[PDB]
């Protein structure tokens, strides 16, 4: 009678909150639902990062997924990485065609390490190089 | 004075909710300021007013408002039903217990349906959705903020159905013939209210309220007028057959086809999780399933209604 | 007898996995356990980001928390932000004293918008400015 | 041939696990390659060997190995106990049912304890922790990879206790005097194995195994030798009183004080979640609570033991 009532009142509220956390949770981090990080390994431990998605992969999404990949695939307590993030300027913030020939990417990053830091420095023509 | 008090309050069952809400109302109105900075204001009014325009957003205050109206609707129910309805019923001379307790429960459905029926139609009049215009339900889909009245209708009804769902769980006593299809009814009414309110398809939810209220009002009217002596209550059966037919069936078959056809080709159809617009190729199945479940139950009530129409007329 | 056995076998395994997700989960994102983002609002919508933590707040942690704050406190579908991240070079990657007078920060960011983009451009003396 | 087979296999209860493990072993050894690229290798060997050195890491293969050894230890138990132990017991002439089924269960505890007792001591000999040197348990705390043997001892014992915990849940029949303190025993043995193995305090877990095995071996030895005719089993009681006293008490009081004092001032004491080193001011309470629970139960068994010492001697 009453137990039943309170138990249903707490599953309904649990599910109210579970769906509120779907919205919030997928909204704050959407860079993974729409943007797929494509990495093109160069000669050594240097790999070139970017992202490929629909029109929902704006420059912010590309930047977040590049940063996530750079800080999650490389451990700087082994040795230290050194990366540069290169913006493509001839591009509006929302630029990917929804279809399948996407085009140029908004943000292109060359991540690296320190044993071949020279290579990263040379690939990053004039952009600032960030050390972690 | 004390156990006289529990017996007194056992009889009547509106006194405790009345005390709670009168205390809250009094404390809110006598504190002087009635601005948004209180706490009683989070509970006794719609929160979120955007700036100083008329468009209110969504949050947890909404849950506080919904719960406090549960408390208010309970008192209403009990007050009304017992105080006016029981007394008018026993003026009436129809005197028994399947018939009177069930006329009494109808009697409160027509009260509230008259109030909600017209509130809802009125609310869709002052808008862009006049006479269920589907083009409009989606022409601007995200809707992170609806209006005053419309937000109030929406949560006034979550406040009202929630509480009834909670009263039929609380296990009053006797269902019988129904409680099964009627529980399908309650749970789906509540998921549509919650879903639609929270995923921003509120202008989808507004038309369906109009259909349900305007049809159910006439249904309960006929049921009461039959429970008493009839005279004409069969004119209320024609009328309810046509209100129900047009409203629930045609109304929602056109809204359901609106869903396939114009969810796609209207508004913005990219998933775009960051903007919180979920009108895409994934949510279309879910929306169609929900309104399809409503339409299934409604033809199930249509079979009950049509069985009764040839039955009664031909027996 | 047996039900009891299988039910205990599934709570033990649930908790084995719950703790494996504590490790993984707190390891991939530790920038929030150790680094506290301190923002110093400038004149307008420009606010200056950095981080303050223990020796566990290395330059990678500061960069991640700055990026998280920049991409989570500003919505570029309203209007567009424009930020620069400035590295402090006279600093080893692990530099915060565990105690309470921390010192200079590894990464300092000036985030902004576009109605006062000039201010951000002027505060970012020569570092590259990133648009989202 | 079939129901003769279920009766046959009902009698004996080792045949099904024997079949399972012989099939797996045969399939692994006859496939030719025995390198890490199989699948049977994930189950019939310790995985994770780092490069080509001798230091193995941690993962889910470890769970597969632990489960397959559950399967192997069950068969062992049953095979052993029934085949050798039941037969030697009924050579013995001690003939009854509280005494023989309980001598039989002791009899298998001394078998395995002799094996585990020495494996563990041997494993700590080839290391830096010789004769419980506390300085060493933490001098290098994270330990993301232990050795071969040591990883095997660790998971060989999770494989062995897990399964016994599962057999005492499975609800065999009769506990009586104990099952309560003994269940505290089982659950805490298992959380320490799991915890310590997975949070990298494995060199903490190694000394405690030595104490438990070397004391329990002598305990079960005395219990068997008493269950039979005695002769001298009272020399096995002195010996167990001193093994138990030195080992469980002094041994762990010194490890527990090692925990306050040298968890702090040894190794790295910053929380540093990114390096996965949790030796900090937060984990010290948890570690102290766990070994304190072990020490509580051990003085509780010490009260049982000391009650029995003045009792028996003075009655
Ligand atoms: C990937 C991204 C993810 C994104 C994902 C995106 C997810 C996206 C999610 C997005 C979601 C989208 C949002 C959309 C959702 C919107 C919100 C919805 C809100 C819903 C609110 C709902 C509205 C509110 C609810 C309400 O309002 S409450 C619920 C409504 N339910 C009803 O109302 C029950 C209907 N029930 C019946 O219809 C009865 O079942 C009924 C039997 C037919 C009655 O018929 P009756 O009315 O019984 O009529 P009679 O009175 O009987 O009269 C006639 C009497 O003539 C009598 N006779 C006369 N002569 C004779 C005679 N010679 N011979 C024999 N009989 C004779 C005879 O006796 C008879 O009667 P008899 O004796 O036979 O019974
Ligand atoms: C913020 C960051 C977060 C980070 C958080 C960080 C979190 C960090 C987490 C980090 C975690 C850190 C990791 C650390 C954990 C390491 C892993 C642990 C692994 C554990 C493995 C454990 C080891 C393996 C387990 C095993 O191995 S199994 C469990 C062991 N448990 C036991 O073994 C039971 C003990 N039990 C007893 O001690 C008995 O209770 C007992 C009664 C005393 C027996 O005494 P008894 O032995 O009974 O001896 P008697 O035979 O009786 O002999 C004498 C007989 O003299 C008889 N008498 C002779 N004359 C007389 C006479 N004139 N009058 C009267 N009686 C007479 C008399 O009858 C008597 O006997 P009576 O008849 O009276 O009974
Ligand atoms: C089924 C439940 C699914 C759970 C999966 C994820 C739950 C928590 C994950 C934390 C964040 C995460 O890991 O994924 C994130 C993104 O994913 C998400 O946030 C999804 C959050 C879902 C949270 C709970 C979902 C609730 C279920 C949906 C509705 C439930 C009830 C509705 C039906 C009646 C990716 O992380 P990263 O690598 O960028 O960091
Ligand atoms: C109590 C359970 C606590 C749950 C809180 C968080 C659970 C999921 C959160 C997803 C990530 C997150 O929100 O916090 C993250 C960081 O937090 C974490 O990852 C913590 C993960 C904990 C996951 C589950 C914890 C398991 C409980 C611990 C052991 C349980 C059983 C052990 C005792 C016997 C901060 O996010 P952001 O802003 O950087 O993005």
């Amino acid at each position: 009678k009453i137990f039943n009532l309170f138990r249903v009142c707490f599953i309904s509220l649990l599910l109210i909150a579970a769906v509120e956390y779907f919205k919030y949770g997928t909204r704050i981090n959407y860079e993974w639902f729409h943007c797929t990080p494509i990495k093109e390994p160069q000669s050594g431990s240097v790999i070139k990062l970017w992202a490929r998605g629909g029109p929902s992969c704006d420059k912010r999404g590309e930047y977040k997924t590049i940063v996530k990949r750079i800080t999650r695939d490389y451990e700087p307590n082994d040795e230290h990485l050194s990366f540069c993030i290169i913006e493509n300027d001839n591009v509006p913030p929302v630029h990917y065609p929804i279809h399948e020939d996407k085009g140029e990417p908004g943000y292109v990053a060359y991540v690296g390490y320190d044993t071949d830091s020279e290579l990263v420095q040379e690939l990053c023509a004039d952009s600032t190089i960030y050390h972690m | 004075i004390w156990f006289s008090f529990r017996e007194i309050s056992y009889r009547h069952a509106w006194i405790a909710p009345l005390m709670i809400l009168i205390a809250v109302y009094s404390a809110y109105f006598t504190s002087g300021n009635t601005t948004k900075t209180n706490v009683l204001h989070r509970f006794v009014a719609v929160s979120y007013q955007i700036g100083d325009t008329n468009a209110y957003g969504k949050g947890i205050n909404d849950l506080c408002f919904v719960f406090y109206y549960m408390i208010f609707f309970t008192f209403l129910r009990e007050f009304l039903m017992d105080v006016v309805i029981r007394p008018f019923a026993i003026r009436l001379h129809v005197t028994s217990k399947h018939r009177i307790k069930r006329i009494m429960e109808q009697m409160y459905a027509i009260f509230y349906t008259g109030v909600s029926g017209p509130f809802g139609i009125y609310c869709m009049y002052h808008s862009d959705l006049w006479f269920f215009n589907t083009k409009a339900m989606y022409r601007t889909y995200p809707d992170f903020t609806n209006p005053f009245l419309f937000k109030v209708f929406y949560l006034g009804q979550a406040a009202f159905w929630a509480q009834q769902a909670c009263i039929l769980v609380l296990q009053l006593e006797k269902p019988r013939k129904d409680h099964n299809e009627l529980t399908f009814h309650h749970i789906v009414t509540l998921l549509l209210i919650w879903s639609s309110y929270v995923f921003h398809f509120t202008k989808m939810g507004l038309p369906i309220y109009i259909t349900m209220d305007v049809s159910d009002f006439l249904l309960s009217f006929s049921k009461t007028l039959n429970y008493l002596d009839s005279g004409l209550a069969f004119f209320s059966f024609a009328i309810f057959v046509v209100a129900w037919i047009y409203l629930r069936h045609y109304i929602n078959l056109k809204i359901l086809w609106s869903v396939l056809t114009q969810f796609r080709t209207e508004g913005n159809y990219v998933l775009n999780f960051a903007t919180q617009q979920y009108k895409c190729w994934i949510s279309l199945p879910i929306v169609f399933v929900l309104i399809g479940a409503l339409q299934l139950v409604n033809l199930y009530w249509l079979f009950l209604i049509f069985r009764v129409l040839y039955r009664i007329l031909w027996r």
